[PDB]
């Protein structure tokens, strides 16, 4: 018998899929698939001080 | 000799305040008096009369 714990929607961390990477486009509407956060929008360079 | 300080935690709840850079100012513990407990309630820095 083998058990597997899981845990999703945390601090981005390994462990992840095989999906190829790509390229970076900017000041395009276009999705993004950035290490598990999904969603679509327009990418711009920031400002803020992280 | 040597000199240290021990504290101890315990569950609370907080009002924490970021600034224009993302780093924290100040914060209101939300259990400690009773003004403490309406900056809480009203989510602001400043109350006024009533
Ligand atoms: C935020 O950072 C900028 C640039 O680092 C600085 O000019 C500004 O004074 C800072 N604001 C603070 C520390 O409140």
């Amino acid at each position: 018998v083998v058990v597997l714990s899981f845990e999703l929607l945390h601090a981005p961390a390994t462990v992840c899929g095989p999906k190829k990477s790509t390229n970076l486009v900017k000041n395009k509407c276009v999705n993004f698939n950035f290490n598990g956060l999904t969603g679509t929008g327009v990418l711009t360079k920031s400002n803020k001080k992280f | 000799a040597a000199d240290y300080y021990v504290g101890y935690l315990q569950p609370r709840t907080f009002l924490l305040k970021y600034n224009e850079n993302g780093t924290i100012t100040d914060a209101v513990d939300c259990a400690l008096d009773p003004l403490s407990e309406t900056k809480c309630t009203l989510k602001s820095f400043t109350v006024e009369k009533g």
